[PDB]
RNA sequence: GCGAUAACGAACGAGACCUUAACCUACUAAAUAGUGCUGCUAGCAUUUGCUGGUAUAGUCACUUCUUAGAGGGACUAUCGAUUUCAAGUCGAUGGAAGUUUGAGGCAAUAACAGGUCUGUGAUGCCCUUAGACGUUCUGGGCCGCACGCGCGCUACACUGACGGAGCCAGCGAGUAUAAGCCUUGGCCGAGAGGUCUGGGAAAUCUUGUGAAACUCCGUCGUGCUGGGGAUAGAGCAUUGUAAUUGUUGCUCUUCAACGAGGAAUUCCUAGUAAGCGCAAGUCAUCAGCUUGCGUUGAUUACGUCCCUGCCCUUUGUACACACCG
């Protein structure tokens, strides 16, 4: 299974509700975005956080999404 | 005698091992009496198996 | 002019980069041809010793590991300046040998 | 787990 | 026969008649104490 | 190419009190022979010039007659010492390959010699067991 | 077309130069060869006497074509297989020097090798000229 | 122990093999085994000269195994 | 210079070191023909590359190829691919992509290693057992 | 040769020096409980994230056990265990 | 159609292949063809090969085995028996020698041979057990193609395998005996006898 | 994790993390790596080429294949589907990689009469401490077999044995006045082994560890056969102060059961299983053992709670030293 966890998660909302209008439909926007917007340690990670906001701003398009 | 069916949607697993499979097949020819029937092998949708005889229907495996 | 060779060892890579830059920097502003750094490759120290002091229980084993990094830097300077060279750059978990 | 003994 | 040598010679070596036992398995409470001095409440309170 | 022949093969052998299978490849039918192995077979053919497509019954007389003198004359055809078995024998030091009969016979006459002399070895060969130091607790069940 | 020793399958070549080899006869033939075993981990001696060393030695010739001041330590690695221990696991086995350090020795002295120089045995110019030949007259048929 | 198979070959045997395999589709090294009662040691000296005849067609060229049929 | 491209094709550890020039029909193996490179029986396949976009595009390039590494049968994989690579970055650099596009689904419809290098490899023995999974027979 | 004796700035934060200085208090006929929170408050005092003393044998009595401490934050697996 | 000249010359039989990609150059894909309906997609046969060896990710997903040569369905089959694991060319030198066997007797193409042998045997229903925790039940199934595409070849090579156990047959003559004759649906063959009794007990079970 | 929600927001563990493996024709450089050129040189058809040798000054060029530091790259990417349209899952195309990308390391709260006082100059206490249970030394024993059990191997044959021909990996180790290291290369030896030099304190030299399976070509040809290698007899070496109760190998010789194994039960889902060899260990010699590596390389699943085991919830209790109650 691919379940993101909770850490990036709430990580990755945090960023949304914070930078929505620099979030776009791109996941490699978001990546180069994500490095200077918050400081993770791993490159890993890094990407992992990315990948799911991307998901949360590529959800937003087809309508509201909950708790967000 | 042997006749062919299609399958068209799979229902779920059964068996007391889980072995087999509930799947809802299709006729090839007469595309109608549709009969829920039982499969040891893996099944994909849209599999032409045939059967040895057509009248029996299927239920869960104990 | 003098064909000399220094060898540079030591088990942390950054401490052992910092040295091999910084004779490279003595190198470069310095007119000094040079050849090198030469990335020797990597010796790790293996041995499979057995977790447990006793010997009942499952089988367990501890796998310890030296990783040994080594250059090797050929100089094409007088002797007088490589030897001030490698003080320059000094650092304790670096050795530093020197040979004409 | 024994008691030493001597015969000389 | 007074030395082991020289008497090997002739001792003989009668093992395939008699049959070996069937059973050979030769080697409870692990959870109640046998040292019969149960440490008090008083020493647990003055020891922790 | 395959050939025919009639009369000139010998269904049953008969080698030093020794029978060997005629329809057999002789270099290894002569195994048969206690004091033969596949090994040793194989040179006291090919110095006979016995050439090895042949068969044990194929031989006439004549070949068998040269090859025994080689069998039991070994040393007389520059077989070497290391390829013989009996080789610096106790009694008159010269070198031996015992055979179908005589293989045993010394064999059984170096037995009761240990046997005499009380050595360990002789000692566990009375009993019937391993003498090599080899391990019994486990194993020597047949 | 230039032929070469690397532009003809081996197997057949080999069988080629020993089959001139045999019939030059001026390699000289020790006479343990029927009485000896290839390796210390054979069984039998090779099937082939009459041809063996000679299928040897003209193997061993070509092989030696190929690679650089390869001595007679090499050789005993290339020819050992797998020997039949009884119990125990297969374990590779040296080949008998006796047979390779005399093979060494004598097609050495008859013009195909020398020895090299910072050891091993190198090949002469005109074991290069007969293999390279031998290799011309054999891939007509 | 019921194998019998004769490798000396005999009068009998050598015309009968001129009478017997130019009846056959296939042959390999158990069929001359098979059926003639022949030891595969015969069989495979008799597939080398049968083919060099002529009588024997070629099929695939191997040690541990050889395909023939007949050349009529 | 002349004409050339260097490439490589890679398997368990064998690694294909290709050289193509500008020359004749020259494709060697360690300086030695493609004709007898063993095991025979699957002397077919270094030959895929060649038959299935045609001989004649190796007329005016000329291969030699060096390998050291890997197995027997993994020599034959990683010798194929670097030719079939060799052609590909040859035309890549001196002739027109439509040809490198084009020979390309040739050898992509047939077998996508004749391209890229698979990645499978064996993974470390585990202690506990005389496999990377496997392990000893346990005792009740 | 040539041998210095650097005074370690934070006392608290040494794991060396405190376990150290534990087992001279533990010799001195403190009680462990006095004891253990003496150097408990005195890494916390030094700014320390975490701190586990675990005491563990036998103290008055035949049967041993174990006993633990801990105070702050504390991280268990992987890396920084290694780095903090 | 002309003869390409290299300089390091081609030879001739292998410059053929410029047309058509064929198995061991001598087997034509073209003119085989599954003789059942259901056991069209499991078989493929529609990519020519040339050898019996192409070493793909066929086992990473759930069904990329059903893309898998049918020649190398059964070059993996044979080598079995712990010794054999890893003989994969021998297996190959197996198949390549029968279908040397096979085109010489019935006339018939090898690899459409070896096709008919596997949608034959396929035993189309099985008497799957449904014992209630250690009381002895059966009840009677269907088969899936898939299932019944890998169940002949695996009867097939067994088949094949005890014909040359202890026998001076070899294994390639004693496939090409059990090829073609459970192609043609003999009862004197392997995978015949084994798949009739399947479908004769599974009739008592339903 | 979604969700439901008298809960809300958090922490440890899992996941993250790290080591290793994959990709990089993009960097940094590589005479302890190679290649193409360049000399000088060779054999063949002479076609200017095909193969090689050499070149620590040809005082050649380069990093692409080999090494390793800096980085980059994947985050289920995009699409078709089902789902509470959520978390997700399933099929495609791209990709080097779409099974947590692969495999491992560290790894929670307390605990077990689980194992070790035979590793400790780690121990409390009992025993003993000069005719020592301390030490030292010689000789023995752990190997000793009427028996049952398991971790392995040798195989039970032709998908094979021998005999030739071919001949590719990777992980590793290796020294001085010693107490003798890896040992090449040469010379003797059927073999094992013996002699003389030299390299390497190490990507150089040992060692391209030319490993075996394997491919080919031959004999064998169903026979317990030439499958198998027990049990035993004779000589030559090696090691060690010392090899008898064979250290071991080697040479010859002896030519065993075994012809696939019952009730039962084990490991395992992809370079994994299983064949096949190699190195490091204990080691002066002794590997059928472990630890690691590399070669060949599959069958079938991708589901379930039927067995077993564990976990959670409900339930019951006269148990709490907790059913060994």
């Amino acid at each position: 299974g691919r379940v993101r966890t909770k850490t990036v998660k709430r990580a990755s909302k945090v960023l949304i509700e914070r930078f929505y209008p620099k979030l776009t439909l791109d996941f490699e926007t978001n990546k180069r975005l994500t490095s200077e917007i918050a400081v993770i340690q791993s490159k890993r990670l890094r990407n992992k956080i990315a990948g799911y906001t991307t998901h949360l701003m590529k959800r937003i398009q087809k309508g509201p999404v909950r708790g967000i | 005698p042997v006749t062919l069916a299609k399958v068209i949607k799979v229902l779920g697993r059964t068996g007391s091992r889980g072995g087999v499979t509930q799947v809802r097949v299709e006729f090839l020819e007469d595309a109608s009496r549709t009969i829920v029937r039982n499969v040891k092998g893996p099944v994909r949708e849209n599999d032409i198996l045939c059967l040895m005889e057509s009248e029996r229907e299927a239920r869960r495996l104990r | 002019i003098h064909k000399i060779r220094i060898t540079l060892t030591s088990t942390k890579v950054k401490q052992l980069e910092n040295v091999s830059a910084n004779i490279i920097r003595n190198a470069a502003q310095y007119n000094i041809v040079k050849k090198g750094p030469v990335r020797m490759p990597t010796k790790v120290l293996k041995i499979t010793t057995r977790k447990t002091p006793n010997g009942e229980g499952s089988k367990t084993w501890d796998a310890y590991e030296m990783r040994i990094h080594k250059r090797v830097i050929d100089l094409q300077a007088p002797a007088s300046t490589v030897k001030r060279i490698t003080q320059i750059t000094i650092e304790p978990g670096v050795d530093v040998e020197v040979t004409i | 787990r024994k008691k030493k003994v001597y015969t000389t | 026969k007074s030395p082991t040598g020289n008497e090997a010679a002739l001792k003989n070596k009668n093992f395939n008649k008699d049959v070996a036992p069937p059973q050979s398995t030769a080697t409870p409470f692990d959870r109640h104490s046998r040292t019969g001095k149960t440490d008090s409440k008083k020493k647990l309170q003055q020891g922790w | 190419l395959v050939v025919q022949e009639q009369g000139s093969f010998q269904h049953i052998l008969r080698l030093l009190n020794t029978n060997i299978d005629g329809r057999i490849k002789i270099m290894y039918a002569l195994t048969k022979i206690r004091g033969v192995g596949r090994r040793y077979a194989n040179l006291v053919c090919k110095k006979a010039d016995v050439e090895l497509t042949k068969r044990a019954g194929e031989l006439t007389q004549e070949e068998l007659e040269r090859i025994v003198t080689i069998m039991q004359n070994p040393t007389n055809y520059k077989i070497p010492a290391w390829f013989l078995n009996r080789q610096k024998d106790q009694v008159d030091g010269k070198d031996y390959h015992v055979l179908a009969n005589n293989l045993e016979s010394k064999l059984r006459d170096d037995l009761e010699r240990l046997k005499k002399i009380r050595s360990h070895r002789g000692i566990r060969h009375f009993w019937g067991l391993k003498v090599r130091g080899q391990h019994t607790k486990t194993t020597s069940r047949g | 077309p230039g032929v070469s020793v690397r532009d003809v399958p081996a197997q057949d070549f080999i069988n080629a130069y020993a089959q001139f080899l045999q019939r030059q006869g001026k390699l000289e033939v020790p006479g343990y060869v029927d009485i000896v075993k290839t390796s210390a981990g054979n069984d039998l001696p090779p099937q082939e006497a009459e041809t063996w060393f000679y299928k040897r030695a003209a193997s061993i010739a070509r092989h030696i074509y190929l690679r650089k001041q390869v001595g007679v330590g090499a050789l005993n690695k290339l020819y050992g297989g797998a020997k039949n221990r009884g119990f125990r696991p297969h374990k590779h086995v040296d080949a008998s020097g006796s047979i390779n350090r005399k093979c060494v020795q004598a097609l050495q002295k008859i013009g195909v090798l020398e020895i090299s120089p910072k050891g091993g045995r190198r090949i002469s110019e005109n074991g290069q000229r007969d293999l390279d030949r031998i290799a011309a007259q054999t891939l007509e048929e | 122990d019921k194998a019998q198979h004769i490798v000396i070959l005999d009068q009998e045997k050598y015309d009968r093999i001129l009478k017997d395999v130019p009846t056959y589709k296939y042959v390999s090294v158990s069929v001359l085994v098979d059926r003639l009662k022949i030891g595969g040691s015969l069989a495979r000296v008799a597939l080398r000269q049968l083919e060099e005849d002529g009588i024997i067609t070629p099929v695939l060229k191997h040690s541990k195994q050889a395909i023939y049929t007949r050349a009529q | 210079s002349t004409q050339s491209v260097q490439t490589f094709g890679k398997k368990k550890t064998a690694t294909a070191v290709a050289h193509v020039k500008a020359g004749k029909g020259l494709i060697k193996i360690n300086g030695s023909p493609i004709t007898l490179v063993q095991p025979e029986i699957l002397r077919f396949k270094v030959y895929e590359p060649l038959t299935l976009v045609g001989l004649d595009k190796f007329q005016g390039i000329d291969i030699r190829v060096k390998v050291t590494g890997g197995g027997h049968v993994s020599q034959v994989y990683a010798i194929r691919q670097a030719i079939a690579k060799g052609l590909v970055a040859y035309h890549q650099k001196y002739v027109d992509e439509a040809s490198k596009n084009e020979l390309k689904k040739i050898f992509a419809s047939y077998d996508k290693t004749l391209l890229v290098a698979d990645s499978r490899r064996m993974e470390p023995k585990k202690f506990g057992g005389r496999g990377a999974r496997a392990r000893f027979q346990k005792s009740y | 040769i040539a041998i210095y004796a650097e005074r370690v700035e934070e006392r608290g934060l040494s794991a060396a020096v405190q376990a150290e200085a534990l087992k001279a208090k533990l010799l001195s006929g403190l009680p462990i409980r006095r004891a253990a929170y003496g150097v408990l408050r005195f890494a916390m005092g030094a700014g320390a994230k975490g701190v586990e003393v675990v005491i563990s044998g036998k103290l008055r009595a035949a049967r041993a056990k174990s006993q633990k401490y801990a105070d702050g934050f504390m991280i268990h697996s992987g890396q920084p265990t290694r780095d903090f | 159609l002309q003869v390409v000249e290299l300089a390091t010359t081609i030879p001739l039989d292998v410059q053929e292949a410029q047309r058509e990609v064929k198995l061991f150059n001598k087997w034509s894909f073209e003119d085989v063809e599954v003789k059942d309906v259901s056991l069209v997609d499991y078989i493929q046969i529609r990519n020519p090969v040339f050898v019996s060896h192409t070493a793909g990710k066929y086992a990473s997903k759930r069904f990329r085995k059903a893309q898998c040569p049918i020649v190398e369905r059964l070059t993996n089959s044979l080598m079995m028996n712990g010794r054999n694991n890893g003989k994969k060319l021998k297996a190959v030198r197996i198949v390549k020698h029968a279908l040397e066997i096979i085109h010489v007797l019935t006339e018939q193409n090898p690899i459409q041979v070896v096709v008919d042998a596997i949608v034959n045997s396929g035993a189309r229903e099985d008497s799957t057990r449904i014992g209630s925790s250690g009381t002895v039940r059966r009840q009677a199934v269907d088969v899936s193609p898939l299932r019944r595409v890998n169940q002949a070849i695996a009867l097939l090579t067994i088949g094949a395998r005890e014909a040359s156990f202890r026998n001076i047959k070899t294994i390639a003559e004693c496939l090409a005996e059990e090829l073609i004759n459970a192609a043609k649906g003999s009862s004197t063959s392997y995978a015949i006898k084994k798949k009739d009794e399947l479908e004769r007990v599974a009739k008592s079970n339903r």
